């Protein structure tokens, strides 16, 4: 039974009420409002369920709600009125999305939000029921009020944002009791001047963390408690924990202008002398056994930690007052050090240490760490195992595309159905000043899809500016100008040889396996794909798979893919025999990747291969210089630098191996030489 | 990766009804299972019923006894600590698991709700800021190591 | 509890006592928050004027009033003679520098609570009135118990011992004292007090045998130093039991 | 209505955001439009806003113009929030009916799909008549299923309106058989769509047991439809975003698409299905005309089948007489020939005739209340019983009759028999209530039945276990990993390995699942009428509350009547059943004006 | 008398840098915002530049700009300095006398 | 090196716990009062705080209802119901509550009763049924062997004419609204709620306290009986309804003291 500090009856409710009292000083960040909605009382007041809160998370995260309840709140904080990325902007966006589809366009330079359209946008009507209330007390708690006017402030707040539940009756009762006690103690002195909000907020915050240390004693269970409750009670076994330096005895600095600290008397309270007498009373009160334990060694850097001055004087008096019968007459300091080393038990750092299980004086009773300390268990076996797998009759093309996009991920999420779900990113606390990552890639993709049809880029600029994805003012115009210049430079190469083509059907029979699928935008010149990305081997593998599945049933012509930075994947037209042979090789790799994890790294394996390949002689070099440069390219592509996320920093590869061994490196090299070889053989 | 494995294990304990989170958490490096074991666990329904029943028991221990008793019963029943000590290089992983367990106990003793500790662990995964207690410790002290 | 027992004896012995004191900590803070801007023009408050009148959103004033109310509550508990002298208007010789702004503040606090409808009574003056009404009274007042046990050292702080001596004239008080040593190990004041201490002996409760306070009465003057501190042979008892020294003194 | 007066905060915040500094007329119009869209009304007529609002002279005096803004159209078009369909405005006013922009776009998409793209596929009539004669054995009198199959295989877009027990699945099977037997060399990729997963499973098992009976060929069995998919799963709806896989660029690669249960299809899902279709696919809609409305806002199937009472065209009657070889009547007048040609009406029910009172009561629900009183009154047809529920003794009598309703279930539970017979006995009797909470609802009736089984020695229940032997549970969310859908029942019992819940799969097997693996579980002693759609029960018992509620209407009592196979019981007042028939759930939409021109 | 100590001041420093970027870089026209974009992409690059100078003692800047000179005055000064060289190039064009 | 973990031979502690009795187990009328644990504790605090000698003031009842948070309309019925309860005597001689002075009363006396033997329910219930007449029905409860201390809180102990009496209050009474609360219904409530063990432990504690306090103590001479007061059963015309007076057989107390002693 632990006599410790008493836990609060409702811990998030008091913090939520403190944050509601800190409303005009708050910046109205979206995370600070979602933390207030995390309390089930505030969610049950405005009829917001947990599923409704889970929808509101992505509704705030995707509609660009960062900070600022109103535009007047932006102008009040000495900031220019941008008009976007506020709670009013997000509310207007969600209501316009409830009214108008996103494909129509802007109405008042606000792009609508196509997600909340049906009855679920009624939950938006709950959220707009909250923030308006968050406006009203923002205009209520801003000006200073006298103490006779603060009486109906809290209670009318408690029926505003909170709903009385079965658990939180005592929390609201304690809030009303402490608030009325503060106002009664203020009005007992008859204070006439104005009192601001921060003084009452800090006084309520001080009276909610005043939970006293419990001194209850139970005679049944073993009592875990601090020193003061029982000072002289004569127990048989007395244990003293936390006797290191600094913590015990506590030393409290004097206020600096108190006369009692300058002139002390007999009956004066002092925390130092009280603890030094408490240690003496704990030494006297021990009847049979005294067990003093302290942190003598650090766990971080294994630094030596010194004990308290009281324990040091105790072990000095022990070493100067007692001696061991082994060395009856040796010395004084040597016998003192021998006694102080004999009484000091240096225990181990980890509980699975085999020193603690040796028979004799000290022996633990941890049965759970008994086979772990003996090291009699089996190690972690290898994850790759030969699994039985039967290749079906009809294998779709989309399954092959998902396999050759990432083979280890396709072995995890499709064969044994293990997909590692990572948590989504948190909402940022500021508006996007630059474009980087997925938002920049989506902007570039929509700009490339708009410029491939010779559409008006200014309408897409106004559409992206109305959604808040662009920076405010001229910086968004500069970003749109340089991205429009880059996408126009890409489109001058894309639509230089573009012909109107439609999607066609694919039905193939290779090795007794049926492949059914569809190919989009098949022009008579061949295959034309455009993506705003860099030169990578995964896109080349995808284009090679599409070229093999296109040339196998008619379709004479090249296949071209245009990336950024003048990157081009080209494949010439081939006969039906070579296309069927390479498709049978890819089908064999697909049926081999489902049994065992096919260790074919696209980026690092392609870098190693293109370092070792020679396109002039169509043969791989075997000299030591290429073997030393390919290792450097493999280590550069596997583990990247501090600015580029490498291929080794992935959740799918860390499950197989923790350290890239050279045997597995040579296995990945052999698999990439077996599979990724026509990619660099048929490139031009 | 061990903090993400502990987050997946806490999400599988908290919500054991959906089998996707449980299958994603059982195939981690902390449990130490091969692909054949995952395949036989996905094929046999009775073994999956036993797994769901013992995870519901772990959830009952997590709601009644706390964080560290549930993790200790999980490390004792699955015997993953002996497998990590038998594996070369798993002692650092086991000490990181124990330190994450101690930090989760210290953070869950001050939190009333059970999902609040999982949200705190996910937030501390998303926040890589360095405190005095949240740093990596020494793996072993008896074995002599080259100190960089 | 000892403060609860002291307040219960205040209720039982003296009638017409208010349930809540006018000199509460928060009450003195809210009174000092009104009284400190009124005393900024005074010459003695020239140190607080540079602390308060530079920049204030009523934040430094509230914390200053709270700290001064904490010091006034500590003086009400521990130093009744200092506040009794400050109520008259006289200073105390031998104190620190932080006295010229506390004693007129305390006098203005007493005048403000006397001007208001709040009662005059606080801890120290009711304590002195309790001592006076238990010392001068010949007949015991009703409502008092027969025998009172005090188990432990911290079961009574060392400021209510005069009230305990006043209560011992009418109520049998058994103070069970837990001392680690059996001889006398405290301090001394004067050589004329050492003989008065040597005249007292401890007789046994069951065996009825008298024992002296010291081991050797002839060397008792040699054990005490000239300053008044006894050289204790046990170093742990000398370095750890200073509260025990003050309590046995 | 009563709910329409109590304004939701969503409508008020929407009006204050859209109108803002404009006139209060635009604010009141936006609030009324959002409140009508929250209830399910697609359009808002300006006559109701002009007449049934007390603030109309106030908004007439608030505006100040040269023309004084006497008309509502000029007052709405003067603001920047309402346009004629050109400017990107939230509110659209085109045909003296104000709607939202999304609802106007979906309504014009549905009108374009049902007015322009529905062309006539010209096929051979002799081979079609031969296949209809060799598939339908009845050729003596007029059969509506043969005419429905002929008018579905003739036109591209066709709507088949029919109630339960009329042999709609057999009509779909004969239609698909004649479709494959007509086009032999042409490939046909038949697809089946359903709004819910349980109705999709019922459609798969029913079409499988219907198509395995008909004689086919080796290549005809190869073109058997594989499965019925959800409408969110066929179009590729994501949980996070609303982006579809087949939104507007690539259509679904289908030849014919049969969408079952179109009554539960709302307007945005209908528009997203229409925008995904190619220019050559033929769609056949299934559902009842008088059935309950859709889940979200919109009423598509009712506004489509409202023109079914007029009849066919003069040329289409001769076309159907040449196809079916029988006498097909013609409809008087011609307003929209394509929609009246694409419709059909099923009247001949095969599982119940005029001898049973269930079909007569279902026909009398759409008529006046005195027809239903006369149907219940004379001799009761040995099928429909009516018990008055006013006080607590009537509640005790209702529980006593429910004891006899669940008598075979308790007899098979006490005898410790196989779980398949237990589920088969539980699937014969079912209570249908309207509300959820209170004394009249789901959670009231379930707790009252559990307390009655705790009182009388029929079911032993531990108070702290919550998984006693014999509790019926139902799932609320879909779970494709376990194979159970929304609206599937399971019975918890102890086979000897522990307390497990047995579910009856549509494939003929029974699955024993652990209760810890169940995602959702709700007590299903009494089901809601909205959640019991698609299923069928042999002995149904409707329980209506005494307090007047907008849930209890004509379509709710119609779906409660059509839910019963043979036996139906009623527990309601006379005034509530008399007022629920006249109060029809009307949904104002612009389809009746767009289809009339 | 009672204050709360914060260990990391990077969040408040980034908030103040974002406030400075909002109150300075937003009302600038295109001809000044182009130069601001050429100097730094956003406020994060500026914070990365001055993070070693914002903490601790503020150093003395050699030859600081005057307090009345804003960004527009400096931009107009550099524009006039470029325009004088452009005028002297347009005046002295059409001849070459160097060996 | 070889290693094995030691096995614990004996248990670290027995079943030692400090337990209580709960651990071992017209428009305005008192019949229309809300029945719950919180109104029961509110009525218990009202009967604890109110003085029996002083007359009941209606403004004091209004102030107590304002402090507790109940309705203001119940107050003029509550004060007359309280004065009707206090006027009704509860004794075999007819002694009311107004005759008890402040020195004669002792409200909410807490006792800790020691027990060194393992408390077996089978050896205790037979000893209870040997002497208690209310144990004809009431099949025995099951509880573990409790060794240590037992907590108890007696509601009222009061002396009168040289004779002590014990008094407890029960105020739930949800299932009765008419005058059916006779002695048979109160006996059925005592058998159902199992207050017989609590009353027997209260008699044992009062016997031990009067033996320790007053020298030359006799159980038949000083002890007078036990009174239970049902608040919702007190009527103005029925003096027997509401009160329940029971006296032990003076043979169970000595055997229970010998069992609890050792």
């Amino acid at each position: 039974a632990i006599s410790d500090r008493r836990a609060r009856q409702s811990h998030p409710v008091l913090e939520a009420f403190i944050s509601l009292l800190s409303l005009p000083d708050s910046r109205f960040v979206s995370e600070d409002v979602l933390a207030l909605l995390d309390v089930p009382v505030l969610a049950a007041r405005f009829d917001i369920t947990e599923e409704g809160l889970r929808y509101l998370r992505q509704w705030v995260n995707e509609s660009g709600i960062r900070w600022g309840i109103d535009d007047d709140n932006v102008r009040e904080l000495e900031l220019p009125a941008t008009g976007q990325h506020t709670w009013r902007f997000g509310l207007t966006r969600m209501l316009l999305g409830y009214a108008m589809e996103s494909a129509q366009g802007e109405w008042q330079s606000v792009l609508p939000y196509d997600e909340s359209s049906g009855l679920i946008a009624e939950l938006v009507g709950h959220l707009a029921s909250l923030l308006m209330q968050l406006n009203i007390w923002r205009r209520g708690l801003a000006q200073e009020r006298p103490l006779e006017e603060w009486l109906p402030v809290c209670r009318d707040m408690l029926n505003a944002f909170f709903l009385p539940d079965a658990e939180t009756e005592a929390a609201m009762t304690l809030i009303e009791q402490q608030w009325q006690a503060i106002i009664a103690e203020g009005l007992g002195a008859q204070y006439g001047d104005a009192v601001p909000l921060s003084l009452l907020r800090d006084e309520l915050a001080q009276r909610l963390d005043q939970e006293r240390i419990s001194q209850r004693f139970l005679a049944g269970p073993v009592n875990i408690c601090t020193l003061m409750p029982m000072r002289s009670i004569p127990f048989k076994v007395v244990c003293l924990l936390g006797m290191n330096d600094g913590v015990y005895p506590r030393q409290l600095a004097p206020l600096g202008f108190d006369l009692m600290s300058q002139k002390p008397k007999r009956g004066d309270r002092s925390r130092r002398d009280d603890d030094r007498y408490l240690f003496l009373e704990a030494l006297i009160s021990a009847q049979q056994k005294l067990y003093i334990s302290y942190i003598g060694r650090s766990i971080q850097d294994n630094s030596e930690r010194f004990p308290s001055v009281l324990v040091q004087e105790l072990i000095d008096y022990i070493g100067q007052s007692h001696y061991l019968p082994g060395d009856e007459a040796l010395n004084c300091d040597e016998s003192e050090a021998r006694v102080k080393a004999h009484l000091t038990c240096l225990h181990t750092r980890m509980p699975f240490d085999p020193q603690n299980y040796q028979p004799g004086e000290r022996q633990s009773y941890a049965r759970e760490w008994l086979p772990a300390a003996s090291q009699a268990g089996k190690a972690h076996s290898e994850f790759v195992q030969p699994l039985p797998f039967t290749l079906p009759e009809t294998v779709p093309l989309e399954t092959l595309q998902r396999f050759w996009a990432h083979p280890v991920r396709a072995f995890f999420q499709m064969r044994l159905q293990v997909n590692f779900r990572t948590e989504d990113s948190e909402i940022p606390d500021t508006e996007p000043f630059i474009l980087e990552g997925l938002s920049r890639y989506q902007i570039n993709q929509q700009l490339l899809n708009a410029l491939v049809e010779q559409d008006d880029a200014e309408r897409l600029f106004r559409r992206f500016r109305a959604a808040g994805d662009l920076p405010y003012g001229a910086f968004g115009e500069i970003f749109w100008e340089t991205q429009c210049q880059e996408m126009q430079q890409l489109a001058d190469r894309v639509i230089a040889c573009r012909q109107p083509g439609q999607s066609m059907e694919i039905d193939l029979a290779c090795n007794g396996v049926q492949i059914t699928g569809w190919l989009p935008q098949v022009q008579p010149d061949g295959l034309l794909r455009w993506r705003p990305s860099l030169l990578s081997v995964a896109q080349g593998m995808q284009l090679w798979l599409e070229h093999l599945v296109y040339c196998a049933s008619g379709g004479n012509g090249e296949s071209r893919l245009f990336l950024r930075k003048d990157g081009e994947w080209r494949f010439p037209p081939l006969a039906a025999e070579q296309a069927l042979h390479y498709l049978s090789q890819l089908i064999e790799g697909y049926r081999e990747g489902m049994s065992a994890p096919l260790l074919v790294l696209p980026e690092s394996g392609g870098a190693w291969l293109k370092t070792c390949y020679d396109a002039q002689n169509d043969a791989m070099l075997d000299d030591d210089s290429t073997l030393q440069k390919a290792r450097t390219k493999f280590l550069q592509a596997y583990e990247g630098n501090m600015m580029v996320r490498g291929e080794g920093d992935d959740i799918w590869y860390q499950r197989l191996w923790r350290q890239l061994t050279p045997e597995t490196m040579e296995a990945i090299v052999e698999q990439s030489q077996r599979f990724l070889l026509p990619l660099f053989r048929f490139n031009q | 990766l061990e903090a993400q494995e502990m987050l997946w294990l806490l999400q599988a304990v908290m919500t054991p009804e959906r089998e996707n989170t449980l299958r994603s958490a059982l195939a981690t490096s902390m449990m130490g299972l091969n692909a054949l074991d995952i395949e036989t666990l996905n094929n046999d329904e009775h073994a999956w019923d036993v797994v769901v029943e013992e995870f519901d028991g772990y959830r009952q221990i997590w709601r009644k006894r706390g964080v560290m008793p549930m993790l200790r019963a999980l490390m004792s029943a699955r015997n993953i600590a002996e497998n990590l000590l038998a594996t070369a290089g798993g002692e650092r992983r086991l000490t990181d698991i124990l330190h994450i367990s101690e930090l989760l106990q210290e953070a869950g003793t001050q939190l009333e709700s059970e999902h609040a500790l999982v949200r705190w662990l996910s937030q501390h995964i998303l926040e890589p800021d360095s405190n005095a207690s949240s740093q990596q410790m020494r793996l072993e002290s008896d074995k002599h190591l080259v100190q960089i | 509890l000892p403060a609860s027992f002291i307040w219960d004896m205040f209720v039982r012995v003296l009638p017409e006592i208010p349930k809540e004191s006018a000199f509460n900590k928060q009450s003195m803070s809210w009174k000092l928050m009104t009284l400190l801007p009124q005393l900024l023009e005074r010459e003695d408050f020239t140190l607080l004027r540079h602390y308060l009148t530079d920049d204030s959103d009523k934040r430094k004033l509230f914390q200053l009033s709270s700290k001064a109310a904490d010091l006034f509550d500590q003086y009400l508990v521990y130093r009744p003679d200092w506040l009794a002298q400050w109520e008259t208007g006289h200073l105390v010789e031998g104190l620190g520098e932080a006295q010229a702004w506390q004693a007129p503040l305390w006098k203005a606090l007493v005048e403000y609570t006397h001007q208001l409808g709040q009662p005059r009574w606080h801890r120290a003056n009711l304590y002195q009135r309790f001592i006076e009404t238990l010392e001068s009274a010949t007949t015991c007042p009703p409502g008092l118990p027969s025998r009172v046990f005090i188990c432990g050292i911290s079961a009574l702080p060392p400021v209510y011992l005069q009230a305990l001596q006043a209560l011992g004239k009418h109520i049998e008080i058994h103070l069970l004292f837990t001392n680690p040593c059996r001889y006398y190990w405290g301090d001394i004041k004067d050589p004329a007090y050492l003989a008065k201490l040597l005249t007292r002996q401890r007789r046994h409760s069951f065996e009825d045998r008298e024992l002296p306070l010291f081991r050797d009465s002839e060397n008792a003057g040699q054990l005490f130093n000239s300053d008044g501190e006894q050289d204790v042979g046990n170093p742990l008892l000398a370095s750890w039991g200073k509260l025990g020294r003050d309590y046995i003194y | 209505a009563v709910e329409h007066k109590q304004l939701r905060p969503l409508d008020v915040q929407f009006a204050l955001t859209v109108a803002g500094d404009e006139h209060p007329a635009v604010t009141l119009a936006a609030a009324l439009l959002s409140h009508d869209a929250g209830e399910g009304h697609v359009c808002l007529p300006l006559s109701r806003l002009e007449n049934n609002e007390a603030s109309h002279p106030l908004l007439a005096t608030c505006v100040s113009e040269i023309g004084e803004l006497q008309n509502w159209e000029e007052c709405l078009l003067a603001s920047q929030a309402v346009s004629r369909g050109d400017e990107p405005t939230p509110m659209i006013l085109c045909g003296d009916r104000l709607y939202l922009n999304r609802m106007w776009c979906n309504e014009r998409t549905v009108a374009r799909f049902f007015n322009e793209v529905n062309h006539a596929i010209e096929v051979d009539e002799a081979l079609l008549a031969q296949t209809l004669d060799k598939l339908f054995p009845v050729s003596d009198e007029i059969n509506w299923q043969k005419v429905a199959a002929a008018v579905a295989l003739t036109r591209r877009i066709s709507v088949i309106s029919g109630g339960p027990g009329t042999g709609k699945t057999t009509t779909v099977a004969k239609l698909l058989a004649a479709l494959i037997q007509m086009a032999d060399g042409e490939r046909c990729r038949i697809r089946l769509a359903a709004p819910t997963g349980k109705a999709a499973a019922r459609l798969t098992e029913s079409l499988g047991k219907a198509l395995r009976q008909l004689p086919l060929t080796d290549e005809q069995k190869k073109r058997i439809p594989e499965d019925a998919s959800t409408l969110h799963r066929l179009l590729g709806a994501q949980p996070g975003s609303q982006r579809l896989r087949h939104h507007a660029g690539n259509p679904l690669h289908l030849d014919v698409l049969v969408v079952d249960e179109a009554s539960m299809i709302d307007l945005p899902m209908m528009s997203r299905l229409i925008d995904a279709l190619p220019d050559h696919a033929r769609v056949i809609f299934l559902g009842d005309r008088d059935q309950l409305a859709s889940v979200e806002a919109g009423a598509v199937l009712g506004d489509i089948c409202a023109y079914a009472n007029a009849g066919f065209t003069a040329e289409r009657a001769r076309q159907l007489s040449r196809l079916t070889g029988t006498h097909v009547p013609a409809g008087t007048g011609t307003e929209a020939a394509s929609l009246r040609d694409s419709l059909c009406l099923l009247q001949k029910s095969y599982r119940f005739g005029s001898d049973s009172g269930i079909g007569q009561l279902a026909a009398a629900i759409n008529r006046g209340d005195k027809t239903a009183v006369k149907t219940v009154f004379q001799q009761d047809f040995t099928d429909i019983e009516k018990r008055l529920l006013q006080s607590g003794e009537d509640y005790i009598a209702m529980l006593e009759e429910a004891l006899a309703g669940y008598g075979r279930y308790l007899d098979l539970l006490q005898a410790r028999a196989e779980p398949d017979l237990i589920i088969q006995a539980f699937n014969e009797y079912q209570l249908l209530c309207a509300l959820r909470e209170g004394p009249f609802g789901v959670a009231g009736l379930n707790e009252r039945i559990e307390q009655f089984m705790q009182q009388k020695r029929k079911i032993h229940r531990h108070p702290h276990s919550r998984w006693y032997e014999g509790r019926p549970v139902m799932i609320a969310r879909n779970d494709s990993a376990l194979g159970l859908f929304n609206g599937d029942i399971g019975i918890a019992l102890d086979r000897g390995q522990g307390t497990r819940v047995w579910f009856a799969m549509p494939d003929g097997n029974i699955k024993s699942v652990q209760p810890s693996r169940l995602p959702e579980h709700e007590t299903t002693w009494a089901m809601t009428v909205h959640k019991s759609q698609g299923s069928e029960f042999d002995h149904a018992a409707l329980i209506l509350p005494s307090q007047r509620t907008p849930v209890v209407t004509r379509e709710l009592v119609y779906t409660a009547v059509t839910r019963a196979r043979r036996r139906l019981s009623l527990y309601a007042d006379e005034r509530i059943l008399s007022a629920a028939i006249a109060t029809r759930t009307e949904r104002r939409s612009g389809l009746a004006a767009l289809f009339s021109s | 008398f009672e204050q709360q100590l914060i260990e990391d001041e990077s969040l408040l420093r980034y908030q103040a840098c974002a406030d400075f970027w909002r109150r300075h870089c937003y009302p600038l026209p295109r001809e000044i915002a182009q130069v601001v974009f050429e100097t730094w992409k956003g406020p994060q690059a500026l914070l990365r530049d001055i993070n070693r100078y914002l903490q601790g003692e503020a150093p003395v800047i050699k030859a600081p700009p005057p307090d009345d000179e804003t960004l527009a005055s400096r931009h107009a000064q550099i524009v006039a300095r470029i325009d004088t060289v452009k005028q002297q190039w347009r005046d002295a064009v059409g001849e070459l006398d160097a060996l | 090196a070889e290693l094995n973990a030691k096995t614990l031979q004996r248990l670290p502690g027995d079943n030692w716990r400090v337990t209580s009795y709960s651990g071992l187990q017209p428009t305005l009328t008192p019949h229309q009062f809300p029945r719950g644990a919180s109104p029961g504790t509110f009525l218990h605090s009202l009967f604890e705080d109110l003085d029996f000698t002083q007359p009941v003031d209606p403004n004091w009842v209004r102030e107590k209802l304002e402090l507790g948070g109940f309705e203001s309309q119940w107050e003029p019925v509550l004060t007359e119901w309280i004065t009707a309860v206090l006027q009704a005597p509860l004794n075999e001689t007819g002694v009311s509550l107004s005759q008890l002075s402040a020195r004669n009363k002792q409200v909410e006396m807490e006792f800790y009763l020691p027990i060194s033997e393992p408390l077996i329910a089978s050896q205790l219930d037979t000893l209870i049924r040997q002497f208690d007449p209310l144990s004809a029905g009431c099949p025995p409860l099951e509880f573990m062997q409790v060794r240590g201390m037992l907590k108890g809180f007696i509601d009222l102990v009061f002396r009168h004419e040289g004779r002590y009496y014990l008094l407890a209050y029960k105020s739930n009474w949800l299932g009765e609204d008419s005058s059916a609360y006779t002695q048979q219904a109160m006996a059925a409530a005592m058998q159902a709620h199992r207050y017989d063990l609590q009353y027997q432990l209260y008699t044992l504690a009062l016997h031990r306290y009067l033996r320790h306090r007053i020298a030359d103590y006799d159980y038949e001479h000083h002890f007078g009986g036990v009174i239970y007061l049902f608040l919702r059963g007190v009527d103005k015309e029925h003096p027997q309804q509401g009160i329940y007076t029971t006296r032990p057989n003076a043979g169970l107390i000595a055997l229970m003291d010998e069992m609890f002693a050792g």
